[PDB]
């Protein structure tokens, strides 16, 4: 929720690697699943998640009008 | 020519200016002495080319060269084109020799720094002249020569290259300096002066309640030279006396006071020497006692015309070359292609400015590690405190840039090794971590000399502080203050170098 963390540092020891895989193939039976010639489109998408409590946050050290509302759906 | 004759002319009013001193009587001769010891010198080495004074060469005094030179560059009296390019294939086929200059220098050969002579006086030799003073070293020290003029045949001087170097510089010199005129040398003890040997010294040492307010003179052959201990305000260096061929038996001797500072640079191992009037006070931590120079204490040659009666490192003593430079402020250098220098663990701040690529090496109890493991494999040589370097000539390769733009950082890795106290494939590892975190994030994140800051109170370092949850778990803070004396005097050694044990990667 905190939007102080904007444009800082963060170290973590403990965070996952998901790479997530899409593909568009024609494979006629079941037998063909030897040969390598049956894939015709292919991608990849990569990002990371790790808690923050986890992690250390590192502040980067860089050398009036306001209202109260609460959020109530987005 | 006439061309000789005003330069000559030229000579004579420099001399006037700044040759001449202002606490005698300035009188006119000392300018034809200087004239005739220079023709005398020109002509001694028989490869004049038909002139009786080297023309192609032209006085300067420091101020002119400080202000004006802002390049390396070496400058020898009597050198040629040949003689340049003989040193140019001595500097290797890939070498680059410093520029040739053609100059002349007169100064005095004094250690004295400034107006507070006491109070700047780190040992360091000096050049001084009426323009100012600058900084010598000299392979051999002979103390007959200092405080008195001497003409210099061989020198070079190296500018600083950062801007973070705010120091003036120094000069490097190849041969013995001309004496400009005869000195009178005053003589030595006459009447033969019987010694202890260091044998005999041990002996009184072993008599305890012997030595109530009993001063003597020592005299043996040294074998081991510790380092350039320096401290708040007082720096001294310890020097082991004892019968070489065994050696078995040392004595210990402290030389303290700073004004005696500058024998540290004229000591030789093997050979042995006479001191005298040696006395003799408590020193805390140590049961046993030291003879130490009084101030009147005299340094001499041993002449018997006037004498009568988990696993462990390897230490050993070998001489190497250095071919290059992997990280100046890191203090790690290649030894003969096939080893690594880490001088790190020593106070090398006057050090790091003169050496470079190119310079041979003696190395006197070291500390030899293999196996070390976490990222890199060959075997490296480390001094323990005891011990010390022994520098025998200079290079002749020209610097290079780098150093000026991504070096000086040497703050951050004074503090590890000092205020942190860490091991060494710990330190060679930090040192990694820290060019690789360097390389991901500076410039554009920070600037370099930003983020390599000495962690002062109130501003620590990023790079330290990152590395910190790391370090504290692998050498968490309790190690025992490291002590100069212990290691240099207490036997056995104890030293971070004597044992160390094998470490993976962490991360």
């Amino acid at each position: 929720s905190d939007p102080r963390l904007i444009g800082c540092l963060v170290r973590a020891e403990r965070f996952q690697l998901i790479v997530e895989r899409d593909v568009r193939s024609s494979f006629p039976s079941w037998k063909e699943l030897s040969m390598p010639g049956f894939i015709q489109k292919q991608q990849a998408r990569v990002y990371v998640q790790f808690f923050l409590a986890d992690a250390l946050i590192l502040p980067v050290p860089r050398p009036g009008q306001s209202r109260l509302f609460l959020l109530c759906h987005k | 020519p006439s061309s000789e004759q005003a330069w000559l002319e030229d000579a004579q009013v420099f001399i006037q200016k700044t040759l001449c001193p202002a606490v005698k009587e300035p009188n006119v001769q000392l300018t034809p002495l200087v004239i005739d010891c220079v023709k005398t010198v020109w002509l001694s080495q028989g490869r004049n080319q038909g002139s009786t004074l080297p023309l192609s060469y032209s006085f300067v005094s420091v101020q002119d060269l400080k202000t004006h030179q802002r390049l390396p560059c070496c400058s020898h009296l009597s050198w040629s084109s040949s003689a340049y390019q003989a040193w140019a294939q001595e500097a290797g086929p890939n070498g680059n020799p410093l520029p040739r200059e053609q100059l002349l220098l007169l100064g005095t050969l004094t250690d004295l720094s400034a107006d507070l002579e006491q109070e700047c006086r780190n040992g360091s030799l000096y050049v001084r002249d009426n323009t100012g003073v600058l900084s010598c070293e000299l392979i051999d020290l002979d103390l007959s020569w200092l405080g008195h003029l001497f003409l210099f045949p061989r020198w070079s001087y190296l500018p600083p290259a950062r801007w973070n170097s705010s120091g003036e510089g120094h000069l490097e010199l190849w041969d013995a300096p001309v004496p400009v005129f005869p000195l009178t040398i005053s003589p030595g003890p006459v009447t033969p002066i019987p010694v202890l040997y260091p044998e005999s010294a041990s002996c009184l040492l072993r008599l305890r309640n012997k030595l109530r307010g009993v001063q003597r003179n020592l005299a043996g052959s040294l074998v081991r030279l510790s380092a350039l201990v320096k401290s708040k305000q007082k720096a001294y260096f310890i020097l082991s006396l004892g019968r070489s061929h065994p050696a078995v038996t040392h004595v210990s001797i402290i030389v303290q006071v700073p004004a005696q500072l500058v024998w540290h640079r004229a000591l030789r191992p093997g050979t042995a020497y006479v001191l005298t009037e040696l006395r003799v006070s408590k020193i805390r931590g140590q049961r046993q006692h030291v003879w130490m120079t009084s101030q009147s204490s005299r340094l001499l040659l041993l002449k018997p015309e006037c004498v009568q009666e988990v696993r462990y490192s390897r230490l050993l003593s070998y001489s190497g070359a250095v071919t290059g430079v992997l990280n100046e402020p890191a203090g790690l250098y290649e030894l003969d292609g096939q080893l690594g220098l880490c001088l790190a663990y020593q106070q090398f701040r006057g050090l790091r400015r003169v050496m470079r690529p190119g310079v041979c090496l003696q190395l006197q109890d070291v500390h030899l590690l293999q196996s070390v493991g976490g990222g890199t494999r060959r075997p490296v040589l480390a001094p323990c405190l005891r011990g010390a370097v022994l520098l025998q000539s200079f290079s002749r390769q020209k610097p290079g840039a780098h150093s000026s733009r991504q070096a000086y950082g040497a703050s951050l890795y004074e503090q590890l090794v000092w205020e942190r106290q860490l091991g060494l494939p710990l330190y060679l590892w930090a040192t990694k971590a820290l060019e690789e975190l360097a390389c991901k994030l500076c410039p554009h994140v920070l600037r370099h000399h930003q983020f390599l800051q000495h962690s002062s109170p109130g501003s620590p370092s990023l790079g330290l502080q990152l590395l910190a949850p790391t370090l504290d778990l692998l050498a968490p803070p309790g190690s025992p203050v490291r002590n100069a004396h212990n290691e240099i005097l207490e036997e056995p050694h104890h030293c971070p170098l004597q044992k160390y044990t094998r470490l993976q990667t962490p991360s």
